[PDB]
């Protein structure tokens, strides 16, 4: 091997380790950041600035074990670390370089929370969070917990009571809200929360729209909405059931507001809480469907974007192993109030993928188009649909469905590495190059990606 | 007692309980049970005391769930006005196709997708006892402590 | 007046809808 420099690195190398504190790795600014935290201390590497790799040990607040999984906000700006009970949201120090200072080390314990803060009675542990995309400066956290409650904490502010969409009901059997919740995933328009819940063997709801207490919206978004608003509006005419109409309206209004308190400077803007609140939509409806899915299960879903223009292809994983890449073909409308909204709830199953191992977990990495890694059993194979992805995204802007005859909708899977443990990735541009950062337990590899 | 909202039933029926209402309007009948027809119906076992409660307010049966008690506001103590143990049967519950929102009632699918367990786990969940499921009329029945 | 950029969405929207069209078809 040319070892020159790959693998090989201040930030990356640490004995003295224990055979517990597990350790991540985290990308950031289209692999250029590194976050790397390990005994319980993080280190963050700048590959433009920084000319070492500066540390900070927080072992004083958090004992990292087994029972944590910790994630990074897209921006890198932040890290959340949770188990079943509690949550940790802490702000990597970018620019600093000491931060010995006892004082300044807590001013990065930005946000804390345990199960075990509601009055009293049975309390239900947490089955994910989730750091909300469009969360102005990652301010909003999201916490599903077994009640199969979503829960949005402003992590910013004290003087926000956090928000609960879904709550429990009071009847019996099935009602309204979404039951049996298996896994959370938000769309790529960052207003829209995908739900794969099991009770009917599994079927996808959605919360349209899932809002934070400061909404992220640069201009060319805040037109978009607004504009696919307005062609919604335009759409309305007599056979328009009531409902929908409504809501549509509704929703015009909504977004012809955010347009003006959008802020030009900074790229935000202020939701009033009404707005937050949210009743699900759902299910979707999945065509064609194949029969066999239907003595199975779902076990997670997984949003891949295709270009830029927030153009998805929904993903989600099943019993038998098996894979499936929906398309949402019909643009949804905002709903609040009402109970059970179906209006245009509607995918489209692409291509269906049969792997029969296990599928254990989806995983992507934003900076790759048209890439999913599927962790298999002792496996993790980059399942890669830009064969067909990259056409169909083209003909979406070019309005033309020809470019589509006879093409085969067949995934390039590929198989990257072999693990035990559910591993950890991230994406580092190093050198103009594609690296895969594979941190198993003990484990640390490194490898290459097809383009 | 009153029992208007149109479907809504009872057994010993609103006439029979004109019969057996006490001489000062103590109404107790024993192996009360009630329900919207087509949709479901609560069975309570055992002795009952109905003196004069508002049925109108107090029992809703919508397709797949039901209700008792508006909420937990006159909701009287475990084992008082109504907030007793029952069998609640609720029918016209079956799963729905993925690709036309259909409903499967076939005994099969019904068996090969195992309804069954499904809205088991969903009585389980809900603290209440799972009984069975009749595909025919998609009839659910559980036991649940109170309401 | 005169559309510009909202109607590309139209069309656009319209498009998905169009290839929802083609797979629904293309299977069975």
């Amino acid at each position: 091997s040319q070892s020159s420099r790959l693998s090989a690195l201040p930030i990356f190398q640490a004995s003295l380790s224990a055979s517990q504190s597990p350790r991540y790795i985290f990308s950031s600014q289209n692999g250029t950041r590194i976050v790397f935290i390990q005994d319980n201390i993080i280190r963050w590497y700048n590959v433009l600035t920084d000319s070492l790799y500066h540390s900070l040990n927080f072992s004083r607040h958090l004992v990292l074990d087994d029972t944590f999984h910790v994630i990074s906000s897209t921006s890198g700006d932040l890290l959340c670390l949770f188990n079943d009970n509690e949550i940790f949201v802490m702000e990597v120090p970018w620019g600093y370089s000491n931060v010995e200072d006892v004082s300044i080390q807590d001013a990065f314990q930005i946000f804390h929370y345990s199960i075990d803060e509601e009055e009293v009675g049975p309390k239900s542990s947490i089955k994910k969070v989730l750091f909300h995309p469009k969360s102005y400066r990652d301010s909003c956290i999201v916490v599903l917990k077994e009640d199969d409650t979503i829960t949005m904490f402003d992590i910013l502010n004290s003087q926000e009571k956090p928000i609960v969409l879904n709550k429990p009901n009071n009847s019996f059997g099935l009602d309204a809200r979404v039951n049996d919740i298996t896994d959370l995933e938000f769309s790529k328009d960052g207003l829209t929360l995908y739900c794969l819940n099991t009770t009917e063997g599994g079927d996808i709801f959605a919360f349209y729209p899932f809002l934070p207490s400061v909404l992220l919206l640069n201009e060319k978004d805040l037109n978009l909405i607004l504009n696919k608003s307005l062609v919604m509006y335009e759409s309305l005419d007599s056979t328009t059931d009531v409902i929908v109409k409504r809501n549509v309206i509704k929703q015009l209004q909504f977004v012809s507001k955010l347009h003006e308190n959008w802020n030009s400077r900074f790229g935000k803007v202020d939701i009033q809480k009404e707005y937050r609140l949210a009743k699900v939509q759902g299910p979707f409806t999945i065509n064609p469907f194949p029969g066999e899915l239907y003595d199975y299960t779902a076990t997670n879903i997984a949003t891949i974007l295709i270009d830029n223009g927030q153009n998805e292809i929904v993903c989600v994983s099943f019993d038998d192993g098996s894979l499936i890449l929906l398309f949402k073909d019909l643009e949804m409308s905002m709903s609040w109030d009402v109970d059970n909204y179906v209006y245009n709830n509607s995918l489209v199953l692409i291509e269906r993928v049969k792997l029969q191992r296990e599928i254990k977990s989806l995983i992507t990495l934003p900076e790759q188009l048209g890439k999913l890694y599927v962790i298999s059993d002792n496996i993790i194979q980059q399942v890669n649909f830009m064969s067909w992805a990259s056409t169909l995204s083209k003909s979406i802007n070019e309005s033309d469905l020809n470019p589509l005859a006879g093409l085969k909708f067949e995934s390039k899977l590929e198989d990257i590495a072999t693990i035990e443990r559910i591993p950890n990735l991230a994406y580092i541009n190093w050198n103009d190059q594609s690296n895969l950062a594979l941190m198993s337990n003990k484990t640390l590899t490194f490898q290459n990606i097809s383009s | 007692i009153v029992l208007t909202k149109v479907g809504y039933y009872t057994i010993p029926s609103m006439d029979d309980l004109a019969k057996i209402t006490n001489e000062k309007g103590e109404c107790i009948v024993s192996d009360f049970t009630i329900g919207r027809k087509g949709y479901g119906s609560i069975y309570f076992e055992g002795d009952v005391n109905l003196t004069n409660l508002n049925l109108d307010d107090i029992v809703h049966i919508r397709r797949k769930e039901v209700i008792v008690y508006v909420d937990d506001n006159q909701k009287p103590p475990v084992g008082e006005g109504l907030n007793r143990k029952a069998e609640v049967t609720l029918d016209g519950v079956w799963p729905t196709d993925k690709t036309s929102r259909c409903l499967i009632k076939s005994p099969d699918r019904l068996a090969d997708i195992n309804y069954e367990g499904r809205l088991e786990a969903v009585s389980r969940k809900q603290g209440a006892q799972f009984k069975e499921y009749r595909p025919e009329t998609g009839s659910w029945v559980f036991k649940v402590s109170h309401f | 007046m005169k559309g510009f950029k909202v109607v590309e969405v139209g069309l656009a929207m319209n498009t998905k809808k169009q290839i929802g069209d083609f797979f629904k078809n293309l299977n069975m």
